[PDB]
């Protein structure tokens, strides 16, 4: 999930 | 964990501190509206903000405590709630208009454009007039949109949380007292607040119907993010 | 115009003076059948809750027009939240009826009711984390049947909501909870009915997707409070 | 509407 990745960044 | 240290002032300024920019919309004045661009122009902006709640999340006090799967899941759950506290905020000033963007204030004629979408600018405008009523402040602002982040979701799962929200509980009480609300008129405006939250429940969901239904109709090209986001819900 | 004049004592007694009476099921097992009883139930309930409404302190003082709207929006919210209150002693058990208790599982004889079930669970599991008691019960029963539609000198609905948080905190205060105590317990509270407000939301969406597949038969009753949500 | 009816009766 987008949302999952955009988390940690 | 430093969360729950956190004195009641350095809780409001760790929000007002973490508050979001407001973005600009793609509106296009030498061009009519249509159904389709009046909700490109709204996608396009929810996209953008999306990326800036993210960041905001994680500076929410305890937030980044949780696990990836727990912050996925908050948020999935009160984006929509969170996009809508802010628009009725930026609204207060602007009585009978929402103001989606600096360049793009509509009324609810303007709402007509687009099918459904009148009911929900109703909503959203009463819910600006109840801002409006209350004089409801910055601060205790930053408070409801950070509840509504961790409270959303939390009984789709838990301590830790309680204990954030137990401690946002003491701020907007201190923010109360601090304005010089007496003991009486601190417990009820607190549930006044805390009320309006039922609202913006209601108008998120509703709001996740709609958008539903035009991605459905290929009204309007969802950016990955955004269809992620609303599959969350269904 | 004389329930701003009840003390917090007489706003309870009041609410449980109101108390719509528990009823059966007509249960003696399918899709059909299931949701014949559900939405069986929930018609019988709701010629109740307005006899019940009627008695909530404020509520008569509106016009005929006003109350309509607040109860068509809140009807299904005050049905799931007694539902709660009820299967708050029979943990991973929704008690619709007394002589119908349904564990998680049965929801799956319908379809797209269980995930409805594990919401009305988890708040039921809330109650009962919180030790939900009966006289905090109706005071946020009465607050829903006044706020969810209320946003639609226009004062006095909102002066009524002030009395029953003072209700709910006059209770605290008696239970012997600090100032403290009081207000995030009272914060606690309140935030269950953003999570009632969605099971409303959800619930009102699969009945009305039920309406159409057919199933089962609606009362007309149930019908128009079904339809005022369309 | 059968609600206005209830509410009278
Ligand atoms: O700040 C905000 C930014 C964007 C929006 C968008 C709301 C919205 C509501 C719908 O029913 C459909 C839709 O496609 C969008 C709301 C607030
Ligand atoms: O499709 C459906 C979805 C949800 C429901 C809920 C029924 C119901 C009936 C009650 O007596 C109390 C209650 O809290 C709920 C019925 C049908």
């Amino acid at each position: 999930k987008i949302l999952h990745r955009l988390l940690q960044d | 964990s430093l969360a729950l240290s956190l004195t009641a002032d350095q809780m409001v300024s760790a929000l007002l501190d973490a508050e979001p920019p407001i973005l600009y919309s793609e509106y296009d004045p030498t061009r009519p509206f249509s159904e389709a661009s009046m909700m490109g122009l709204l996608t396009n902006l929810a996209d953008r903000e999306l990326v800036h709640m993210i960041n905001w999340a994680k500076r929410v006090p305890g937030f980044v405590d949780l696990t990836l799967h727990d912050q996925v899941h908050l948020l999935e759950c009160a984006w929509l709630e969170i996009l809508m506290i802010g628009l009725v905020w930026r609204s207060m000033e602007h009585p009978g208009k929402l103001l989606f963007a600096p360049n793009l204030l509509l009324d609810r004629n303007q709402g007509k454009c687009v099918e459904g979408m009148v009911e929900i600018f109703d909503m959203l405008l009463a819910t600006s007039s109840r801002f409006r009523m209350m004089n409801l402040q910055g601060e205790e602002f930053v408070c409801l949109k950070s509840i509504i982040l961790l409270n959303s979701g939390v009984y789709t799962f838990k301590d830790h949380i309680h204990r954030v929200l137990d401690k946002i509980t003491d701020t907007l009480i201190h923010l109360m007292a601090k304005a010089g609300l007496t003991l009486q008129q601190q417990h009820q405006r607190l549930a006044q607040l805390l009320l309006i939250l039922s609202h913006i429940r209601h108008m998120s969901n509703k709001g996740m119907e709609h958008l539903y239904s035009m991605k459905c109709k290929n009204v309007v090209p969802l950016s990955d993010l955004l269809l992620e986001m609303l599959d969350a819900h269904r």
